């Protein structure tokens, strides 16, 4: 066993009843004087490095020809004047063995921690020496990162796509189902996470011109998708994923549901695909007052009304659908419905829930069009425009097809360095640079989306790490007090930085105008609510820091109607899964799983304790299984106010409890605001 | 979770030694040096002498200790595959090779050996050991019959694979590889049904059965190390034999959920191509908060 | 002088379930009252409980206690029939024709009918007296599994051969027929080694040998009797099957090289209605024409 | 009990020890006393039938409209004075229930025998009234018998496609999978059978862009092409049927072939995707002769060399592939792969057999292409060109995809009426028709290649039934000769056909120039070997028909030189699989399988005497089983060797053969130079 990797199994080898957290420093200096510097690959000056890497199809030359060396040179200079160490062994062996760059043999590394992220900040800077140095100073602060597919794959030949999620819309025709497993299996080659909203699709036993019980349903096209993406699973290194989403009043809904019992069998049951309910406000309301509901056959609904059924507000037109008789609909129980989706999601953890009307009550595209469906870690909600796919040699009517860039911002470092507004518009100019050198030649739809909405996604992580090492309990109502002034001020200046580069641009984007945005309602309950700390400590936690008020946020609303924004969307909160382990943070805004996660890696078994757990604060540590999940939901419900995208909330549940707590988990976030509800992870 | 997934496929896995023709194998079979005739046939009635105790005694133990219908159906299913199609092809590949008087000779000759004996009677010991109503007895017996299953048959299984891989006796090659591709799923099912036990203990009771499960398997595998190099160095093949062994001990141990006891190795190309949540009802004001 | 060909009559009658498509009962099902799908399904589910128990421990236990490797692989081949093939053939016409509630009610009838409980105890009783060495509880459960195969099963088997006859349920009743073909000759091999057995004893054992299997017979009969009764009374069959299971007493008893009990009676002639490839290597003569 | 099921079940009733063969006659009399003509809708005249099928949207508006009333009465009054009588009960059944125009509540019957003739009639000549005349005096004397989709479909609004048959040509490119994934479903929402020719795709653990072991091989895009088949299934009518053809030197050629083993798990079986294997003469010269064999990388053969593995000739290229040290291959033994074809066929009837070199050394259009593959029936043998899709918003590379027009000549019913000649040209005519009034928009290649080739598939049906009611083995050397000569006089009749089209529209398919025809090398054989019948039995036979000579042949050569020849491709042998029942004629130029056959239709049993079979000819009517596979193996290579493309040749096995004879049996074919074997029946 190597030398550090005894060194972090130390840590729970307990001394005078104590954990050896110091112990994973060592490890960290052992994995880097025995493993790190051994296997780096050293030149004799910057140079070499650079003509090597990019002689040798390594990176990419356009991107470096637009600096001098010299500036370059300057760039990597000011990333390693920082002398960054990695606090803990696991940050660095995640970044040394997912991020960093080794030879095409991967016997030897290539990337640094500082030569990685000079390269991110040059190739984001786009030929700006002093954009560039502040990007370096940015990421290696550690205030922001941004997502695996950019720091992985920025400034890279072999690079595949640094978009990380897709959300593609699937028409009613077989013409748009294969154009959409098409476009899937494309967007699985480059990469990226592709979600297709199975809504407008006809259900089961419909007519396919006039033969009637002729369709396979929305079943029979989650089969072909599992099976497209199964076959692009990223060269066979990443497992091919793929979400679904179904609205729930749609009459496939429990076949869907069924793709996932694990009872299902083989000419039903969906692996490689994740599923998701679209769960409106009147589903809600027909489980509570315990009436019978009607899920619907969407054909007969457009044949009727012209319209798709997810196409149109359920709250107003349910009760139409139901007296129509040319709208063909099934009886179900909206209470046996919500407790199969909590049986479901306690076996596993499927489907993602989107409460569409609580999207769509705070959307400022709705305009555009209504949120519909989500992504596949269920925190993407923009408006979508389905395509027309027609025969060929006939033209397509290209519709809008939702796809951000994600980038998080370190809570713990953004609010040690007293930097919010900083970090957030040099990320937000981050994630447009990302968005505007995105070029996608294969899906049309993400393409016209991509240069229409320009829409970001700007996260954030170590919520809870921050909150721990502040001596904050997560659950407390000072912590629920701290995410609000700090997403307050984050969505303060993503807005600013917006209207910024909107005004610089003298663009934005595409129907910007009857966003409301434009029309100043976005900002209502920034114009006359103070967003300040209630508690002294959650004050004090923000002094150096100007936290805007009323009359700042007037500001901004007469900025933004006088130039508008670049941006239809700006912020959404990603899981932020394997990139957390190098920022030394907690995943996402989510609740710690564990203090001391043990990770089986080779033959070898590692301990990564969670960043800054210590003896006096573990106990605010609490672990997120051990936490009240209605506090959780009090929070993400705060944090997503301040959200204009959703966050990726995933539940943390116990095995004492009964799908009747899950339920009532789900109604309370329903109630709260919640837009969606990523996973129902049990201990 | 599984059992009926490896019903499908156990029976799909079918076959009937009359289904190869082994005459044919004669016309390799004569070009052999008498050290490669001798192994083969050693090695043969190895395979034999072990399998005939899987069938008379291991699966037919196993299923009568374990709890459910539809496990004790894929068990009588694997029992039957042992006596009704694996002895039968055994004998046959016999017949076709050797004379009656020579077949009996060898069968004398492995009956009284000494590394043979020792893990055929070590095996089927604790087969013997197992207590009705007694989960860990049974354990235990279900990592004997892992073992046999997904490693100690393959210091035999070794030298027909050899051939196999370089156009020798095809026929008798191809037989060997069906019974191996049946033990490879007998050893894995069994795995899964030791998992089962072991999962249910504490972890006082798991670590007291792993110290049990890797102290069998050193025995065995110091046994498998002597057994080889008797066989096997008048053919000079035993280096990549013990390779071949340690590679499917690792196995074996994986089956059992365990991790591999030994570092990976590469093995003869030669060889190479021969081979639920409480469901509570929504009461009611669980929608007003 | 038996063994090996009914070895080859065994495996060469091999069949799985999934062989024989039954959507096409569909239909005739549908058409049936409720009171004969009731009666049908009831049948079945006591065939299924024979089979499982046959299976798990009539013809294992009697494979331990015979003596010979070829006379073991015919035994472990027969329990293997039972319920990797038999007892699960059912659950394949269950799920097709009926509902899961339905299909959950018949197997919780099973439990708690008290004919169906009586002789599953009498039967696996007998099977459970078995002692190592002791030749005679060996012939009495002998005599009890010759009585399950060539006597119990025929309560049962009557309505799916009544229907087959009529042109009815006719997928369903290929099944039954492949089932009733194998317990045919499971019923004759079981009797000839019971009459191995027997004809070791002395002339006064033989004697109380053949008071045991009639007074076994009598008792199951009786009990049988209510069972019938019980099923077939509401579809206005009793009478007519009571004809069929002493018809089929007579067969038990003759497979054991006993003398017929119950006088002939006329069946219903509707249920008299009722009832890889070899691989050769390619020589360089098959070349050339 | 109906009272025909009971007049049909009666022939097994044996009295006098013979079948009662003369009572089926009466049950059709029944099926039409009690059954049809209760059922059939009777109208006032035929103008008020015409109004309310076109009205009620049964048939088209446009043939209907290129003739006066006058015209489509007298067409449909030339149908009815034949007073067509179907002289066995399944021929009538299987017509008014496969092909008879049913309502759309499919209780009633709207067309006759007589009336979907006459309507097929009318679709064929385009106006012409005595061009309609003259095709339903053919129908009606059951000379020629358009396809189940030219005779179910023509003239039908609600219909698929005319065409069933379609090749597709499968480049390397996840683009072209995807295009071939999206053409299959289109084309089997036609009603169409698809096969796809997977040679170009690279095996499994190839490289896609510099990667290594990326590619999952053929059978991931064989589990994609069985999910398309299986949701596209005739709007839930028949199950989806695609084949998929992989060269025999391809490397994932055993993995190919282990999707039909049985033993397969559920991520290696298609089921609903048929197999076919491309056997070149280097594969099975490399058996003879027992050298190891060594299949090849096609992607690593496509960098050296700029060419596609099975676009170039093996037999010249396997040394240079074997040679080349930048060619990537595995050994394999030959004879052990033939082996494992005949064991899969032997257990499953897969895969089907093509040789390449037999197709090719007859193949009259190299110069376009060489034949790579076949269709789902093993039977179509085309040039084909493939297609390079390439991303969105840029112009794909049309190729040439396969899809040829299906029509039997009834060989019984021609030679009786003496009039091949005149049969084979108006087949010829009604073939070219409907090939003209295809256009499948969703097919790109599919169109170019029908609008370009003008290809047509013209077969032949009840051999075995003439020869039998003739007194004529169909093992014998007369039936042999019987079957050179009728065959030759079909080459030459559709031969002559071709060019006077060609002639009459000034028009040659396209490169025509470079084919045999153009060059007279196809009539060499023609030229110097004289096809009349050796035996004096064949002579009267075709007595009162003039036999083409070698001087007839030389003024075809010449005419086909001056005028050119309007189709690449005009005969194609079909299995024509319940066509025959209708026409009651034994299926295609196989031998019959069974003298009477058994079938449950519903709840009832049906028995189906071959057409003609009495006690004289019972003897004659040898089954297919019984007889010499190498004799029947001799007649279909003296048909194929007037027949341009290949012929659909079932092999009929016993249980008792082992696989060294199906191999045998193989290679004899091979030998004999049979281009294709379809299945593999043991009986
Ligand atoms: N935790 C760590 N994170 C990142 N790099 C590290 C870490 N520990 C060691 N290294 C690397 O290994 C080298 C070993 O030097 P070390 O940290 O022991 O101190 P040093 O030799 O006094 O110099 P310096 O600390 O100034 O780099 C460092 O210079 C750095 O490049
Ligand atoms: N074998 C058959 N094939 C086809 N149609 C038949 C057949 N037998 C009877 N029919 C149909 O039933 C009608 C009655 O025929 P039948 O044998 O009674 O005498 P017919 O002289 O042909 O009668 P019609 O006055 O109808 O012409 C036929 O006209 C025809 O429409
Ligand atoms: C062709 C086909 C379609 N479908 C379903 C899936 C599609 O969402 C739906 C629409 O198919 P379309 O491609 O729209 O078929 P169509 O346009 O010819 O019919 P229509 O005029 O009514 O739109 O039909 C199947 O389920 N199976 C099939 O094989
Ligand atoms: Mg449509
Ligand atoms: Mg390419
Ligand atoms: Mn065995
Ligand atoms: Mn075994
Ligand atoms: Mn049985
Ligand atoms: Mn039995």
């Amino acid at each position: 066993v190597p030398k550090w990797i005894q060194l972090n199994n130390e840590i729970m080898i307990q001394k005078d009843g104590k954990f050896q957290f110091d112990k994973d420093k060592e490890a960290v200096h052992s994995y880097f004087v025995d493993y790190i510097n051994q296997n780096t690959v050293f030149f004799h000056n910057l140079k070499e490095k650079l003509d090597y890497l990019v002689e040798n199809q390594y990176y990419e030359e356009e991107f470096l020809s637009l600096y001098s060396f010299e500036d370059i040179k300057e760039v990597f200079k000011t990333a390693y004047a920082k002398k960054f160490r990695f606090p803990s062994f696991m940050s660095a062996f995640k970044f040394y063995n997912d991020y960093a760059l080794k030879t095409n043999d991967k016997k030897k590394i290539l990337e640094r921690y500082e030569d990685r992220i000079s390269i991110v900040a040059l190739f984001f800077a786009n030929g700006d020496t002093e954009k560039a140095k502040e990007y370096v100073n940015l990421m290696i602060n550690q205030e922001y990162q941004p997502s695996t597919p950019t720091f992985l794959n920025a400034g890279r030949k072999r690079r595949g796509e640094l978009v990380s999620c897709f959300l593609l819309e699937v028409n009613d025709s077989l013409n748009d189902i294969s154009r959409a497993i098409d476009i899937s299996m494309q967007l699985s080659k480059l990469g990226g996470g592709v979600s297709l909203n199975l809504s407008k699709l006809r259900a089961k036993g419909e007519a396919i011109k006039d033969v009637e019980n002729a369709t396979k349903g929305v079943v029979g096209v989650m089969k072909l998708l599992d099976n497209a993406f199964r076959y692009a699973d990223q060269m066979g290194q990443r497992q091919g994923s793929g979400a679904a989403y179904l609205n729930i009043f749609h009459r496939d809904i429990n076949d869907f549901l069924d793709t996932k019992k694990i009872s299902a069998d083989e000419d039903v049951r969906v692996k490689t695909l994740s599923i998701g309910v679209v769960i409106p406000d009147k589903f809600v309301e027909l489980a509570r007052e315990d009436k019978a509901a009607y899920v619907f056959y969407p054909h007969t609904i457009y044949k009727e009304y012209g319209q798709h059924m997810d196409e149109m507000d359920m709250n107003e037109m349910y009760d139409k659908f139901v007296d129509n008789p040319r709208v063909k609909k099934e009886k179900i129980n909206p209470r046996k419905l919500l407790e199969k989706l909590a049986m479901l999601r306690s076996e596993s953890g499927y489907p993602y829930i989107m409460f569409q009307d609580n999207v769509n009550k705070v959307h400022a595209n709705n305009h555009i069009s209504k949120v519909k469906f989500s992504n596949l870690c269920s925190e993407v909600l923009q408006a979508s425009q389905v395509s027309s796919y027609t025969d060929y040699d006939e033209e397509d009517e290209i519709g809008l097809d939702i796809s951000c860039n994600l980038g998080s911002l370190n809570i713990l470092n953004v609010m040690e360095h007293k930097s919010i507004e900083k970090t957030v518009k040099l990320a937000t100019d981050s994630l447009t640079h990302v968005s505007e050198t995105t070029d996608i030649r294969n899906a049309p739809a993400v393409r016209r989306a991509n240069k229409a909405m320009k829409s970001i996604g700007l996260g954030a992580m170590n919520l809870h790490g921050y909150l721990a090492q502040n001596g904050i309990a997560y659950e407390s109502p000072e912590a629920r007090d701290f995410a609000n002034t700090f997403f307050m001020m984050v969505n303060f200046y993503s807005i600013q930085r917006s209207a910024e580069i909107a005004k610089e641009k003298g663009e934005t984007f595409d129907q910007y105008e009857g966003s409301t945005y434009a029309t100043g309602e976005y900002f209502d309950k920034y114009v006359s609510t103070d967003f300040s700390p209630k508690y002294e400590k959650i004050a004090n936690l923000f002094e150096g820091m100007h936290i805007p008020t009323t009359e700042d946020w007037k500001k901004l609303k007469a900025f933004v109607a006088e130039h508008g924004m670049y941006h239809s969307y700006r912020l959404c909160i990603a899981p932020t899964g394997s990139i957390s382990y190098v920022q030394s943070s907690t995943a996402s805004v989510m609740p710690i799983m564990e203090r001391i996660e043990e990770r089986t890696y080779g033959n070898s078994k590692t301990y990564y304790p969670m960043p800054g757990l210590a003896s006096n604060n573990w106990f605010f540590y609490k672990e997120a299984y051990d936490m009240d999940m209605f506090k959780v939901v009090d929070m993400i419900a705060t944090i997503q106010q301040h959200i204009d995208q959703g966050i990726s909330f995933t539940l943390f549940l116990k095995d004492t409890m009964t799908t009747r707590d899950l339920n009532r988990i789900d109604l309370y976030a329903h109630h709260r605001g919640i837009k969606t509800i990523y996973y129902a992870r049990t201990k | 979770d599984f059992t009926q997934m490896f019903y499908n496929q156990n029976v799909k896995q079918f076959w009937l030694p009359e289904e190869i023709a082994l005459n044919g194998d004669l016309l390799t079979w004569k070009y052999l040096g008498k050290n490669e005739q001798d192994t083969y046939m050693k090695v043969l009635a190895g395979l034999t002498l072990l399998d005939t105790e899987q069938g008379n005694t291991g699966m037919p133990i196993v299923a009568e200790h374990v709890d459910g219908h539809q496990r004790k159906a894929v068990l009588n299913f694997m029992a039957m595959m042992e006596n009704a199609v694996h002895a039968k092809s055994y004998s046959n590949i016999f017949m076709t090779l050797a004379p009656t008087e020579t077949i009996n000779e060898v069968f004398e000759w492995v009956k009284q050996n000494k590394y043979l004996q020792k893990k055929a009677q070590m095996i089927v010991g604790l087969y013997k050991a197992i207590q009705k109503d007694d989960e860990i007895s049974l354990f235990k017996a279900m990592v004997a019959s892992v073992y046999l299953e997904s490693f100690l048959f393959y210091s035999g299984f070794y030298y027909p694979l050899y051939f196999y891989g370089q156009g020798k006796l095809m026929q008798s090659g191809e037989i060997i590889n069906l019974i191996l591709r049946d033990e490879a799923i007998h050893g894995v099912y069994v795995g899964l049904l030791a998992q089962e036990i072991y999962n249910k203990q504490t972890e006082e009771k798991k670590a007291e059965l792993r110290e049990f499960a890797i102290d069998l398997l050193n025995q065995l595998y110091e046994n498998e190390l002597e057994y080889t190099e008797d066989l096997y160095d008048q053919v000079g093949l035993s280096h990549d034999v013990k390779k071949f062994i340690r590679y499917n001990a690792n196995k074996a141990l994986m089956n059992l959920g365990f991790d591999p006891y030994f570092e990976e190795e590469d093995i003869n190309p030669i060889v190479l191509n021969g081979l639920k949540a409480t469901v509570e009802p929504l009461k009611d004001d669980d929608f007003y908060f």
